[PDB]
């Protein structure tokens, strides 16, 4: 829904604006999570192909780890700028027609009248 | 004795003396000397020897007055933070009602026991005040819910002030 919006150059994984973004800390549980995923994805493959479950193929659960962290890290930079954008463009309508979203009073409550239900 | 006759009010004692018209001895009496002697005694030194220890090693707490809030008449709806420090209040104040009523049932008992067969004339103002108390208690806190609150208790204080509005029209 935000593929037609102005600025939008096709096929970009991450554009300029997303560099005025702050990046994920490195150590953040989205990418401690994906790194868990990739080490079970190793220990799942062991087990699947019949090997010592840890024992053997360190350099595969390395791999597994590395890749899933590396891939997880990018993608998430790129959902940051995506929800960031998003807001920006929200905010932005807002700024642009104040007529439609006006800033409705809330009265205190001392005006109205809650109805009351009592549990007799 | 923390406790105080201002809040928990005890008539001074009023007993008779003694007129032993006969000669046999009391048993009571020798039961009592020789209670004290040997059990009073002892367990009178180990208190006091307890109270100068706490004495050697005396130490304190207050008590942690809260000062009033804004409430939540005086504040918008949807803001959620005057709200939650209104039914904090709220809730404080409900648990001090509470052990107000607490307090005023104690004292009626205390009344019934002390007074026992004259009880129906002179616990007279303890009754009083337990039904006052108890009045105001079902006028504020009595139909709401399990889910009571701020808002349920302003609404039904709301609805009742307008019955009586509208009661003192005619
Ligand atoms: C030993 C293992 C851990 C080693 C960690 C080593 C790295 C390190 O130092 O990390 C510190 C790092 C420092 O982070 P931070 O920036 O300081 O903030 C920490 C806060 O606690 C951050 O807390 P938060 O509240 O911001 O949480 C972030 C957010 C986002 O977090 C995530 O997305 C990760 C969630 C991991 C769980 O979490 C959620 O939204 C929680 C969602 C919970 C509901 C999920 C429902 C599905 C079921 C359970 C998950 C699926 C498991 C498999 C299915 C079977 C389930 C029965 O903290 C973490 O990595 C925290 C997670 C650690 C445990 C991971 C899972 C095990
Ligand atoms: C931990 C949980 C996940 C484990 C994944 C690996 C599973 C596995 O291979 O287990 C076997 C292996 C032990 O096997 P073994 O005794 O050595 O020998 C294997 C036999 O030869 C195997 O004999 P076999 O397979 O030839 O014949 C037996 C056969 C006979 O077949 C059966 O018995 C069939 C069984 C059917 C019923 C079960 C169906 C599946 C149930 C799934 C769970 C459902 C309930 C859980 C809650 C709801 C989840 C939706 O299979 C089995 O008995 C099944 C074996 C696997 C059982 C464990 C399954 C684990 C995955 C599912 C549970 C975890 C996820 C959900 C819970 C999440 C937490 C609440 O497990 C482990 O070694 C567990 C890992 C322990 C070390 C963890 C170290 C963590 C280090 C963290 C730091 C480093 C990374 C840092 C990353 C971040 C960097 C930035
Ligand atoms: C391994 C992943 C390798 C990724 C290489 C680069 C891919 C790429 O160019 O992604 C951009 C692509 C299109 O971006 P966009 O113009 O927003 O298209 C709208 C489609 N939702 O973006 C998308 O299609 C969004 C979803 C990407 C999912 C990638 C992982 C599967």
């Amino acid at each position: 829904m935000m593929n037609g919006r102005p600025g939008h150059e096709p096929l970009k994984f991450l554009p300029d604006e997303a560099r005025s973004l702050p990046p994920p800390k490195l150590n953040d549980p989205r990418l401690v999570y994906m790194g868990l995923l990739g080490y079970c994805t190793g220990l799942m493959d062991n087990m699947l192909r019949m090997r010592p479950v840890m024992r053997a193929g360190l350099h595969r659960q390395l791999l597994f780890v590395t890749s899933f962290v590396f891939a997880g890290y990018f993608y998430l930079k790129r959902q940051n700028y995506l929800y960031a954008v998003k807001d920006h463009d929200m905010f932005g309508y807002i700024k642009l027609h104040p007529e439609d979203f006006p800033e409705k009073e809330k009265k205190t409550y001392a005006e109205i009248l809650e109805p009351f239900h009592p549990v007799r | 004795d923390s406790w105080d006759k201002d809040v928990y009010p005890e008539p001074p004692s009023r007993t008779p003396a003694p007129s032993p018209q006969t000669s046999l001895p009391n048993p009571i009496t020798y039961l009592t000397k020789a209670y004290d002697l040997v059990v009073d005694w002892p367990v009178t030194l180990v208190r006091e020897f307890i109270e100068r220890q706490h004495a050697k090693n005396r130490t304190y707490y207050y008590h942690r007055q809260y000062r009033r809030v804004p409430d939540i008449t005086e504040c918008k709806e949807g803001d959620v933070l005057c709200i939650y420090e209104a039914e904090m209040q709220w809730r404080r104040d409900f648990k001090v009602d509470q052990e107000i009523m607490n307090i005023i049932q104690e004292r009626l008992k205390a009344c019934q026991q002390r007074e026992g067969e004259n009880y129906q004339q002179n616990c007279a103002k303890e009754l009083e005040q337990f039904t006052k108390v108890t009045k105001a208690y079902q006028d504020r806190y009595l139909d709401l819910g399990a889910y009571y609150s701020a808002r349920k208790c302003l609404a039904k204080q709301k609805q009742r002030m307008l019955e009586e509005r509208k009661a003192a029209r005619q």
